[PDB]
């Protein structure tokens, strides 16, 4: 499956000056950007890992792509995105995310049942690639 | 002959009698504003032979503390606080005989947090006075003081898309259909298939409750299931507007405890509750970390002329107050009443920290939003994916975009018809982001999309032509 | 190319696309009504160029089960029943492009018991529609199968004169004044003397409810005194309507249970709560064996303009199926709008266990009451003494006429006013049932008790050429 | 590696320790809103610790600061919710001792809470090595901020009205002695002093329930005290 | 009792309680510490050393989201507990609740990442 | 089919209570509880989602003998309005008296959304 996490995930795999382009949108726009990566695809996973600190006051689009290579040297087996943060009073949030790298192969999720109270049932997602420890997933 | 006709007051202002309003101390060219005071504007149409500032005055002390004869007892108060002033009366550019009435009021006037009292001062009895023939509510200011004995959105956009995983881009989602009667089984089947397709949300229809075709816990059990299967399958977090509107607290209260212990993220109220059930929602939603969409149903009873009723910017004030989440604030494009420049007023009204005067946007006070969180505007009603530049032009990045027809009516099914406008809007969304004029290439940019997205290229083929082109009744009295 | 696009539906009714609402099943002049049936009679005005029976078929599917496009989704429903019909489309008399369009609901598309579901659907969506310059609510025909599943009045004018001990007359009252300000004892203060001196009832401000010049448990406490002194005082049941109205249901029932626990036989709350809120309190005050006054504040933003909204009379029938007691009705001859033959059928609505047709009062449906209980109509706002055979004769028996500045606004204090208003009273219903022609000898009838009455006499000195002649904007389509 | 590279070089968010008055928490131009509530506390600095440091210690401290850069700051709009240290001047009469006035946005607080409040004003900024002593002299609550906390359940006005007292103080009385009395004894003192002329008596502060006395035969003994001193006299009367 | 009047008399221009005797038969009136650090170190099941912690910074002005994220950060990456600030209750800029959630979202992350048991 | 059939009304609601916990689709109630304690378990069965099946325990003291007593039809009407889901109405074949024809009146009594008037 397509994990549909992030902007442009209806979209194909965005290209090296796709992602150019949003940075250099992040940028004009005067917004912090991070890069963070993960082998946990849960929906609610709100952590994925950090690469480095977020990059703030940026001038140079190519500072973010070299650390985007830079990550995906290390990481690109796995899910890497890109995140935009506005500090503006009453935004202070993520007001951007995208994926920019996917494992070749996402099983996705098994739907987990339980049968509680009456007709109630209680869910869980389990994320296949979590069948295996960290390291070994993708 | 008697003690009571000795101690009669001699007192010129205070003997018995009528006199006129605007001799009551209810208008005062003069008076300075205060930063607690409450304003409104009032678009005021005396009937024939009726003073401007008589009717302006009658207004003001109608809404606050006067009636139609004198009364002594206004000494045992401090008088010259309570009453309302009505401080400038102008005409209305390009009409005949109609006014526009500033109005102050005492922040001591109002019960801190209730919509109930702020309205039943405001609008109570005003607008059935025979000596003017029609009044509307076009804006108010409310102090910061009085903002903050309001909660505001129990969510807030903010951390709606933090919940949702969601941001960039606008939200998408769809009114089941048809309205009434289906079951609940298949209105699971129907929420099952729009998200599994690509969008973020579905809802109940205003109408749907609960009702001898469906019962609501069915439809709730049933669309909480096709909401988790549709995360497992796409690795989204999603959501279902389960309608909880109801005929006692006590019922809405059930239905709510019963959403929250399926786990939803959402609920949905119609604005036809009322203002009380609404601000016990808002508090209910802030406690159970649920997000409160409000559906207008309704509002277009008083919104729609432009000479009588209320302006929808002073319902999403209050509404912004009482703690919704969302709450529809037009389409320009679609089926139903939209100005544009109306329309950019709403929405601003709903998202801005802070708004400046902005007469072409009928924005007629600045207005300082106290840090309350911000309102999610919602477009909904005829629309479909071959307007998306349109749509992201006139309605911005922070709203819904629901389809409801312009889903379910595509001739390749449901999950179709939710793809076509997944791709649209991510389409649009890229090329806004990489500086693109996406207004004048938006059709040839949903085209491109099409090439490789079939039930893109088949809503296209069936819906482009389709526009709701009518002259607005809702329209500005000012222009850039 | 797909099994999406091989199993796509050719019928033509339900292949994807627009068509018209009219060609939808929306518009059926054939369509035999069933006693079940809700009915519902819109005043249509459509945009130019919009066919009146496409615009009243628009408004008959978007207030049922339609959209703006087809959807296959209508086959898994019995469709053909929930459909709502306009079955028929007339001309309104002296006007150019605007029409009756009487529309059939069937009882299955309704919530048992919900005026918010009622509403929903026949008020929801459909006033903002683009295709529609104006649209208004006129009249409904409830069924007696679903009048059934509400309560109606908690209390009804029925018991409501028997716990009163209180027959063979209208009920008097006042509001309180100045409208804001007053505090807590002194509230209790015109109370007390309104009571004493010959009202049956006074009551709170509709926007009175707990502020910082007084909070809400010291006026309830010294009201309760006051009306318990006047008790004493006289031999009379008297009572206050304490306002329970706030910001949420929490609130009000807190404040409700306090009236309760004093022992108060009334209390009053305002339209602005809205339709849930309401509905909780009806339930509440038959529960509690409370009379329940219901204050109709902002009634006019949606009520006064012929073209546009809901008239009054629609609301009468929805506040009697939720179960308040008393609602304002108008005053023909006071400051608030008021033709006499609307107010007819406001009164008659509220009142009567049937009503025929009768155009000229506006009632368009025969109405079945199917024995739920009556409510009080109130007549409030700018009347005094001198009208009284006015009053009696526009009115009726069965009302609450209710004197603030006409009894506060008296020069020899306030149970002066009072006994003023209740002598007059008295002696216009004596006159009456001695079969005099009390329309043509009023004044002098008022001037002979007068004679025998100071208070009376200042009242009708002070007042009798106060008048409020204006045109009405809210008047019938017919004559008799 | 990634996290050398993006060290923070910017001057202001690059690691280490500098003084609270360059961090932003020293602004003798700040423009001081209606909406901002107020501090002014008397400052004693240590022996070399200049006076404005010292108050820009206290409006960091208790407001968004620590004692080191932390790069977290730039994650919320940092500029708003500093405190600003306004205005510092000497005392009169005094050596090494200076009144500071400080501004904190309205956000930085919990509406209706007392706790809140006070757990940023005086939460640590009383024990900072760096002042030998430090006085809260006074606050400027905004209308907007006191409009979240009810006030007064009565007020003198109601209390007035409730006990039918007008035009003069009130009079009370405290049962003595402090501790030891029991129930009854305590309604005996109780009735004589309400039906001798005053208004209220009261309890000591530290009559709660003890050996000598537990708070139901209290309060017991006090009502029939009052309801008799009450029908006595024709006033209205509390313990 | 001890400090209600005391330290505002006339005849003594300065106060100060040192130190009280409490005696073994008032301290059996009181519950002591609910858990007491026996049975805290037990339930984190650590022993032999100093616990660690870290208050979150900046003092005011973080999202619930944000929280997380630093509470998840310093966890993770060796420390016992982290802690809310004292001024942390619930304000404009973040609503108690959120940080709570988000806050043993991050707890629990660290835990399953170390094999220790963590708290915020 | 777990039966709830109890003394009181406390009794029953414990039974159907803890029958819901465990998760059961279904419960049970005899018709010897009586109308009010039916309407009562019919309307917490709709609150709770649960199948309620009615057991027509002693209906036959009233309804065997044709000159006299309550032919089921109006049982069957009755129950209906009340709020169960399922009743014993015979098998015609069976160890219990059911004439087709009869049996055929009160499946369509329980079934249909109306019937006509049906003499045989
Ligand atoms: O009932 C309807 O018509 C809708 O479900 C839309 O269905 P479609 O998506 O199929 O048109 C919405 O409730 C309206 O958009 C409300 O109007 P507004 O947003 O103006 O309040
Ligand atoms: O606020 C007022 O104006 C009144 O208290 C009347 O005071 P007076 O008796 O002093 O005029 C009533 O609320 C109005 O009559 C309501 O109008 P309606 O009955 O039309 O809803
Ligand atoms: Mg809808
Ligand atoms: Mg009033
Ligand atoms: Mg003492
Ligand atoms: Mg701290």
């Amino acid at each position: 499956m397509r994990l549909t996490q992030g902007t442009f995930s209806f979209l194909p795999d965005l290209t090296d000056e796709q992602i150019k382009k949003q940075v250099d949108y992040a940028i004009s726009q005067n917004w912090a950007i991070n890069i963070e990566y993960t082998e946990d695809p849960h929906p609610r996973n709100n952590f994925w890992e950090l690469w480095g600190l977020p990059l703030f006051d940026i001038n140079d689009a190519a500072t973010v792509m070299y650390e985007i290579g830079s990550c995906r040297q290390q990481h690109s087996n796995v899910y890497i995105k890109v995140n935009a943060f506005d500090n503006t009073r009453g935004v202070e949030s993520c007001v951007l995310s995208f994926l920019i790298n996917r494992p070749s192969y996402e099983p996705g999720f098994r739907l987990v049942r339980s049968e509680d109270i009456s007709r109630n049932q209680k869910y869980s997602f389990h994320s296949y690639a979590t069948d295996k420890p960290e390291g070994s997933r993708y | 002959n008697s003690v009571e006709e000795r101690t009669r007051i001699k007192n010129e202002r205070y003997e018995s009698g009528v006199i006129p309003y605007a001799k009551m101390g209810y208008w005062d060219p003069n008076y300075a504003v205060k930063d607690t005071d409450i304003l409104a504007l009032f678009r005021v149409s005396p009937q024939p032979g009726v003073d401007p500032v008589e009717a302006s005055a009658a207004v003001a002390g109608e809404s606050s503390t006067a009636t139609w004869t004198v009364v002594w007892t206004d000494l045992l108060t401090a008088c010259d606080l309570y009453r309302a002033k009505a401080y400038k009366v102008e005409s209305v550019p390009n009409t005949s005989d109609q006014y526009f009435a500033y109005i102050s009021y005492d922040i001591d006037l109002f019960e801190e947090g209730s919509i109930a009292n702020l309205t039943a001062s405001i609008i109570g009895n005003v607008f059935g006075f025979k000596a003017v023939k029609a009044l509307r509510l076009e804006d108010m200011r409310i102090p910061v003081a009085y903002l903050k004995t309001f909660q505001g959105p129990a969510t807030g956009i903010v951390v709606e898309r933090e919940r949702m995983d969601k941001f960039g881009r606008p939200f998408l989602g769809a009114t089941v259909k048809p309205k009434l009667g289906l079951s609940g089984k298949n209105y699971g089947r129907v929420v099952y298939e729009g998200l599994r397709g690509g969008l973020d949300f579905l809802k109940d229809d205003e109408n749907i409750n609960s009702q001898p075709f469906m019962r609501w816990k069915e439809r709730f059990l049933y669309s909480i299931e096709a909401v988790n299967r549709s995360i497992a399958a796409t690795g989204e977090v999603k959501g279902h507007y389960m309608n909880v509107t109801a005929a006692t607290m006590e019922e809405m209260y059930e239905r709510a405890e019963f959403a929250k212990q399926l786990g939803t993220v959402i609920i949905m109220i119609d604005l036809v509750i009322g203002y009380t059930a609404i601000q016990t929602m808002g508090i209910w939603a802030r406690k159970n970390d649920m997000i409160l969409h409000l559906h207008r149903a309704g509002n277009s009873t008083y919104s729609r002329q432009k000479i009588h009723g209320m302006n929808f910017r002073v319902i999403c004030k209050w509404m912004r107050m009482a703690g919704v989440d969302h709450i529809h604030a037009g389409t320009v494009v679609g089926k139903l009443e939209g100005d544009p420049l109306m329309i950019r007023g709403f929405y601003n009204t709903l998202l801005l920290p802070y708004l400046e005067v902005n007469l072409p946007q009928g924005i007629f006070f600045q207005q300082d939003w106290a840090s309350l969180r911000k309102v999610t505007p919602v477009a909904s009603g005829g629309i479909h994916c071959g307007q998306m530049h349109q749509l992201l032009d006139y309605l911005g990045n922070d709203v819904v975009l629901q389809f409801g027809g312009g889903t379910i009516g595509h001739p390749d099914g449901i999950q179709a018809g939710a793809t076509a406008n997944r791709v649209a809007l991510e389409s649009m969304v890229i090329a806004r982001n990489e500086g693109r004029d996406y207004v004048a290439e938006g059709p040839q940019i949903l085209r491109d999309a099409a090439k490789t997205c079939g039930p893109l290229q088949t809503a296209l083929d069936l819906w482009k032509d389709i526009t709701f082109n009518y002259t607005s009744t809702d329209t500005a009295d000012f222009v850039e």
